[PDB]
């Protein structure tokens, strides 16, 4: 790592755990996430504000050293029109109109870079909230930026170039000794980000060190859901399958004789001429239970699952003497036990996935779904647990926990 | 000619004219139905399925067109051909092309058989006329001419009568995207072709035209078929350039005024009658609409909190409504409409509407779940925070409300009509007359008709469609057999096939026009009629006499 600037959050304090050790101000409406401190909420208001005292020797003021900036950033939902052509600052560096800047707009991530001679130059990134499943709306995302004084400077999401454009114009830059992490001019009230993980290097970032960052702050070691959090026990998760985002789980015939398959479309939610998206909270909800005091589900974890229907609880279960390979997964008031895989053979990750076993350890094989006539019914295949020998999408396991949340505006039924 | 006539007088009236007069009624029958079939059937299949508001889709009417063609290729040709060979492949042509037709996907296919179909049978009632009338004892001649038209009639009404037993759901003609089943007109297809196929079936035993086959030649042969007559009637009581010569010989030529004055005739009575008889269902169902429009609910300001809606409100408009947290569950939104409502959080599920539509509304926080309430039925309407949930597809409406059952019930009432006005001109054309009868039936058709504009009823127009249709089939008849007695067997398949197309031209004229003129004007349209028909009636005297 050896960041020069490495805000983290150490035993109720926010700290930066370089060398140097910046001074850090935090407001009076800062909030932080109970289950992991490092992820913070920035609110549109005064107090809402965190700020960084610089060292002096670590003020940038030159024409020529490269420099990079890496964060995790979510962004609720925009839901009404005042928020278009409408872009704030969420971090501030500028004094007398020279320093750099990250802001946000509809659908947009800015990163702008001025001179002491007023030249302006914008590095962005655009997402369209008008698709049907979007993997940067509400989610965590990692943008990290990084800026050659010679040739250009560029922005990458999530470990992958995304924009380059040149500052080879630009002359000496002078930015502020103080990092304002706050939002300015947001005309719309309600507005706030989640940010974590923000830190700084005085060097440009090559693709390898920037893979490297990525996967070393994934935390692959533990399991997420849909919007990117930490996956939790005793906690209702709709679910989804990302081979099939347009069809939705359900149950039928509760009991030993029954079965869920899946039916589709999942619908949609839209708002006129600001987003329009397929429908998330739909399908019978799951619960992860225990079979580690926290509530917190880590990779290689043996556990049980619940399906909710009419507000009961049942067992997902199946038997392992029917024919053929597939085992048809159905729900009881036998073959249980789940086993939680994240991480796959020695680094790929497929994302979250089950692992039905049978309750003397033989694998019965992953939970996916199987068109075992014209109703698509759950299976717990072990073709599936070979298809994953080529890193590929496995289009069964792949299922993905979508919880509750207030930044996707929806509301359940 | 005066031998023959002799023979054919000695030879008398018994099995064989009667056996020949009911295979010859099928194929009337059959003209008959496929009047039926494009004046009442395909204009009522492309009215849109998913609208109890649809107006006629008037655009089958070409295949008139192509009965026009049909009455002048298949009408002429016979004269220099023959009758029983023309009449037996115009028939066969026919049924088999209305059977390609019921085997067919998509409309437009549809729409081009049933134009050669009328190709087809457009140049059946001259023929049939024309056979029929070289046959029948010359004093005895007016009687049973006439009764051949009453099997006319008869198949509109038997078209009539099993249309609405079949096929009483319009829109099926401008939808194939259905499944294979909605197949109920693919059936009344195949059966509307049932007349001709018995016809076809029946034309094998009977012979050749006597006078006919005795002015081509091979006399030995109208002797033997003359021949064969005689013992049947014993043993009961114990070469286009020629036709189109042909055609100008029956026009420019020495018949010239007695031909423009049939023509002249022919069209004013197929302009009049093809126009009323669809005028008057039109006009009955412009009276419901009407009275279903007089009850419209107009609402202003509403506020409605926390209603759960189980029943069917139908015939409403809303405006500057406020619906919050409403509930429509399991229930039929007929022809109400929204505007300037601002809803919340309502929930729409198992809904099905016709003919409703949203327009300028806030829409907020609902969900529209199990519903029909597409996205075409909302007109400029914001959404905040809503959703739409699986849907069903497919066109439901209340098809018990909204069918055709009261356009083929008119049109069954209106055919049947003629019945006791025909057999009055059957057995009385031998006494007042040819000429005579289809003045007197004209001009009293169009005091009748000066009638209609004092009725304003259902009850009313039916009445006076029942009294015109009654009084307006005599005309018809003398017509038929003024037209057939004048010319000679040299020309008068050619003659009447001209008059006939004339007729069916006349027909497209009035089934368009009069069903135009639908709610803007009553007077325009009943005026037009009653010059048409006085025109006629005071025209159709200048004729030579026939006794
Ligand atoms: C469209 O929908 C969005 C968001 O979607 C909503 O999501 C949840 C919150 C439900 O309200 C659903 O019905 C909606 O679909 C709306 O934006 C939200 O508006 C609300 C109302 O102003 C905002 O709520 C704020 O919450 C603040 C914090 O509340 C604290 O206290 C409560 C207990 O009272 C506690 O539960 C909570 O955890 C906090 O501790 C509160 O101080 C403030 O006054 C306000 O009530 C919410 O923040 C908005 N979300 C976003 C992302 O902006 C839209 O209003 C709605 N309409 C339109 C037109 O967009
Ligand atoms: C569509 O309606 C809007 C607003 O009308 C709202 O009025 C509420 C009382 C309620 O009925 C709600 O359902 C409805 O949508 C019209 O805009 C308004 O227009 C007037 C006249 O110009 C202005 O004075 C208002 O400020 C303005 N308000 C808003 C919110 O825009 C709009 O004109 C109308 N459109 C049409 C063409 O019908
Ligand atoms: C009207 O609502 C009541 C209350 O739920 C219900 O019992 C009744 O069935 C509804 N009417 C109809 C016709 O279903």
């Amino acid at each position: 790592n050896t960041s020069i600037l490495n805000l983290r959050y150490e035993s109720n304090h926010l700290i930066d755990l370089s060398r140097y050790a910046s001074k850090i101000n935090i407001g009076s409406k800062v909030n932080f996430d109970p289950i992991d401190k490092n992820q913070i909420q920035l609110f549109n208001l005064e107090s809402s504000k965190i700020e960084v005292i610089l060292k002096n020797a670590i003020v940038y003021n030159s024409m020529y050293e490269n420099f990079s900036t890496s964060f995790w950033i979510r962004i609720p939902k925009y839901f009404n029109s005042i928020s278009l052509n409408n872009e704030y600052t969420i971090i501030n560096c500028m004094e007398n109109n020279s320093g750099w800047k990250v802001s946000l707009n509809y659908g947009e991530i800015i990163w702008t870079l001025q001179d002491t001679q007023e030249i302006k130059q914008r590095v962005v990134f655009k997402y369209s909230q008008m698709i049907n499943i979007s993997d940067y709306i509400n989610r965590w995302i990692f943008v990290t930026i990084t800026n050659n004084r010679l040739n250009n400077s560029k922005i990458y999401i999530n470990g992958r170039l995304i924009d380059q454009k040149p500052i080879s114009n630009l002359g000496n830059i002078h930015a502020s000794n103080n990092i304002m992490f706050k939002l300015d001019g947001c005309r719309d009230t309600h507005r706030y980000i989640w940010i974590k993980y923000f830190n700084l290097f005085d060097k440009e970032l090559n693709e390898k060190e920037i893979k490297d960052l990525y996967d070393n702050q994934s935390n692959s070691g533990i399991l997420k859901d849909f919007w990117g959090d930490y996956l939790q026990y005793d906690k209702p998760y709709y679910m989804l399958n990302l081979y099939d985002p347009n069809k939705y789980v359900d149950v039928n015939n509760v009991g030993i004789r029954g079965y869920m398959y899946l039916k589709g479309p999942r619908g949609s939610v839209m708002t006129t001429n600001i987003y329009l998206n397929s429908s998330l909270y739909r399908g019978t909800k799951f619960i992860i239970k225990k079979y580690n005091k926290d509530n917190i589900v880590r990779n290689n974890d043996r556990v049980y699952i619940n399906v909710v229907v009419k507000n009961k609880e049942y067992r997902l279960a199946t038997n392992a003497s029917q024919a053929g390979v597939e085992k048809i997964l159905s729900a009881l008031e036998l073959s249980q036990v789940v086993v939680m895989k994240s991480k796959n053979d020695q680094g790929i990750t497929n994302k979250c996935k089950m692992n039905l076993q049978d309750n003397n350890g033989n694998d019965i094989g992953f939970i996916g779904f199987h068109q075992f006539n014209n109703i698509a019914k759950l299976v717990a295949s072990n073709w599936y647990n070979r298809q994953i020998e080529r890193s590929s999408r496995t289009l069964g396991c792949s299922w993905e926990f979508i919880p509750v949340d207030d930044g996707w505006g929806e509301r359940p039924l | 000619a005066h031998q023959y006539e002799t023979i054919m007088d000695e030879c008398g009236h018994g099995r064989f004219q009667w056996i020949l007069f009911f295979v010859l009624g099928l194929a009337l029958m059959a003209d008959g139905v496929e009047v039926f079939v494009v004046s009442f059937a395909l204009p009522s299949a492309e009215k849109d399925m998913c609208l109890s508001s649809s107006k006629k889709g008037m655009l089958g009417m070409i295949v008139y067109l192509g009965m026009m063609a049909g009455a002048f290729i298949l009408g002429g040709l016979a004269d220099k051909l023959g009758r029983k060979r023309v009449l037996s492949m115009s028939l066969a042509v026919n049924a088999s092309f209305a059977s390609l037709s019921s085997f067919v996907q998509g409309y437009g296919a549809f729409l081009f058989c049933r134009l050669i179909s009328g190709i087809g049978i457009g140049g059946a009632l001259p023929i049939v006329f024309a056979y029929f009338s070289e046959f029948l004892s010359r004093e005895k001649r007016g009687e049973h001419l006439s009764w051949l038209g009453i099997f006319w009639m008869t198949g509109g009404l038997y078209a009539s009568a099993m249309a609405w037993s079949i096929i009483p759901h319009y829109g099926w003609g401008f939808s194939m995207g259905t499944n294979y089943h909605f197949h109920s007109w693919r059936v009344f297809v195949i059966v509307c072709a049932l007349p001709c196929t018995v016809s076809m079936v029946a034309l094998k035993f009977m012979p050749e035209s006597p006078r006919f086959l005795l002015e081509m030649g091979k006399h030995d042969e109208a002797w033997m078929i003359l021949k064969q007559v005689h013992d049947t009637n014993m043993r009961a009581k114990g070469i286009f350039k020629q036709v189109w010569d042909n055609a100008l010989y029956c026009v420019m030529g020495p018949y010239r005024m007695n031909t423009l004055i049939l023509a002249v005739v022919w069209f004013a009575m197929a302009f009049s009658y093809y126009g009323l008889t669809v005028w008057f269902p039109d006009m009955i169902r412009y009276f419901q609409d009407e009275e279903y429009k007089s009850k419209m609910k107009v609402f202003f300001g509403e506020h409605v909190y926390g209603a759960t809606i189980n029943f069917t409100m139908e015939n409403q408009i809303h405006q500057h409504g406020k619906l919050v947290n409403d509930k429509f569950t399991r229930m039929y939104f007929k022809h109400v409409l929204f505007e300037d409502t601002f809803f919340d959080e309502c929930y729409f599920e198992d809904v099905t509407s016709t003919d409703t539509y949203f327009k300028n509304c806030t829409i907020e926080s609902t969900i529209f779940y199990n519903t029909d309430l597409y996205e075409h039925k909302f007109i400029n309407c914001r959404f905040i925070n809503s959703t739409f949930l699986e849907q069903k597809e497919g066109c439901h409406m209340d098809l018990e409300q909204d069918n055709d059952f009261l356009i083929y019930l008119v049109s069954f009432l209106g055919s049947l009509s003629v019945l006791p006005g025909n057999i009055i001109s059957a057995l009385l054309m031998d006494r007042i007359g040819r000429l005579k009868m289809i003045g007197g039936s004209m001009l009293i058709s169009a005091v009748c008709c000066f009638f209609l504009f004092f009725g304003n009823s259902e009850s009313a127009m039916i009445g006076w469609q029942c009294l015109f249709c009654g009084t307006s089939i005599a005309a018809w008849n003398a017509l038929d057999v003024i037209t057939v007695e004048l010319y000679p067997t040299n020309q008068r398949a050619t003659a009447f096939g001209i008059l006939n197309g004339l007729c069916k031209f006349g027909a497209i004229l009035g089934n368009t026009i009069f069903a135009s003129f639908v709610g803007i004007t009553k007077v325009v349209p009943i005026l037009l009629a009653a010059a048409s028909l006085v025109g006629g009636g005071l025209i159709a005297l200048r004729l030579p006499e026939t006794r």
